[PDB]
RNA sequence: UCUCCAGGCAUACGCGUAUAACAACUCGGAUAACCAUUGUUAGUUAAUCAGAAUAGGCAAUAAUCACACUAUAAAUCACCUAUAACUUCUCUGUUAACCCAACACCGGAAUGCCUAAAGGAAAGAUCCAAAAAGAUAAAAGGAAAAGAA
RNA sequence: AACUGU
């Protein structure tokens, strides 16, 4: 039964949850790259995403400043968002956040693994799929109907 | 409860005989071009997945020893250098991560 | 203007930082000791090997 | 490093190497990781901590901050007189996450200090079936609060 | 009697 529910039910209560989120965030933060659980990795995509607007709406805010102190644990974290993550995303209206699904762990219990990084970091690409290219047979006869038209 | 009478073998061999509880042969194995290995369609490939998590650690580790405590989280942007590789004028400003290993091919 | 918290150990975490934190605390309270005897008390009111 | 939990440390008793390092990955842990498993090697240091002569003479009056002060359950060798000996530091205990319950049993287990500075982790993954159990919430009403006999 | 999903 879990028709219209927007909300995973994840650690030992929705208190845990949140700071389970926070834990996350907060290591996403530090690290712009992790890799955790599917389930829990689609959960926190959208909160890592609000953030980003958190930190682009301004230091000065008040409201700002309270969330960033909440979410993120490790205080020496709150200049950087103000002062790296924001200023990179400026340009970006969104997507601020990438997530790849990872091959499953082999540990027995085979959790669906993903990796959840945030776009623009200075870390090395992630293997991301290339799409197929237009020189093949498929693409060319597409583009000869193209030109015809 | 116990069962009235025991259950034969040829009872028992249908029922785990049946195709509901045989093992399903997979269609959606595919090749990695950049390692030449297996995965899945909807699975990212690991023997280059290994190259990027090991440089990353690599990378983190050359971190770690820079900032040289906790709670050292620059406030301004990073960027990692490679040897043979010199720091640009928009480079200023910014954190400096040196790796002795040359420019790697894939990292870009 | 903005307020930025103290970078800082988080007090209720498990680790050698936050039992600083936790350990600044109580020796807070051994300042906050007025008299010598007192002092003395805390001090010693816990026995040790 | 972060999130959260809040009986911890010594001795007794019991146990008897389960201690520690290394090497193994078969067995043991009711799964792994890791070892508590397997093999090998090592260990616990005490003049201070703990354990391991004789014959006579003579005794009225508790404690309780012991003073007052009462009470009833009625509550402490010494020192004298003689005799005998005559220059001494070895032995043993010391490890541990440990014991009694057939078990790595949600049980039993004395004393002293202190109450977090000590000591810890409820989440193998996913799903959110029904049914069932536990917890929280109730529009209107109140047996269809803590008041009386 | 009150109290409450009895
Ligand atoms: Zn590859």
């Amino acid at each position: 039964i879990s028709h219209g529910r927007v909300y995973r039910r994840l650690g030992l209560g929705p208190e845990s949850r949140i700071h389970l989120l926070r834990n996350l965030l907060t290591g996403l933060v530090r690290h712009e790259r992790i890799e955790a659980t599917w389930a829990r990795a689609d959960e926190m995509r959208g909160y890592a995403e609000k953030l980003i607007d958190y930190g682009k709406l301004g230091d000065t805010n008040e409201r700002a400043m309270r969330m960033a102190d909440f979410w993120l644990t490790e205080k020496d974290l709150i200049p950087k968002l103000f002062k790296v993550l924001a200023p990179r995303f400026q340009g970006q209206n969104g997507n601020y956040t990438r997530m790849l699904q990872i091959p499953n762990r082999k540990e027995q219990d085979r959790a669906k693994m993903a990796v959840i990084e945030y776009k623009g970091n200075y870390l090395p690409p992630l293997p991301l799929p290339h799409r197929d290219s237009n020189l093949t047979l498929l693409n060319q006869l597409l583009l000869g109907l193209q030109q015809d038209l | 409860a116990a069962p009235k009478n025991r259950r034969t073998i040829e009872v028992n061999r249908c029922r785990r005989r049946n195709p509901q509880k045989l093992i399903k042969i997979k269609n959606n194995i595919d090749i990695c071009p950049e390692c030449g290995h297996l995965k899945q369609k909807h699975v990212l490939c690991g023997y280059c997945y290994e190259k990027v998590r090991q440089e990353t650690t690599k990378i983190r580790q050359q971190i770690g020893a820079q900032e040289g405590g906790p709670f050292r989280a620059p406030s301004v942007e990073t960027m990692v250098l490679y040897t043979g590789e010199k720091p640009s004028e928009k480079d200023q400003g910014k954190r400096i991560v040196e790796r002795n290993i040359k420019r790697p091919s894939w990292f870009t | 203007v903005a307020r930025y918290p103290p970078i800082v150990a988080s007090m209720t975490a498990d680790s050698k930082a936050a039992r600083q934190r936790r350990v600044q605390r109580w020796q807070a309270t051994v300042h906050a000791a007025p008299s010598v005897d007192e002092k003395i008390r805390i001090l010693t009111k816990m026995q040790f090997k």
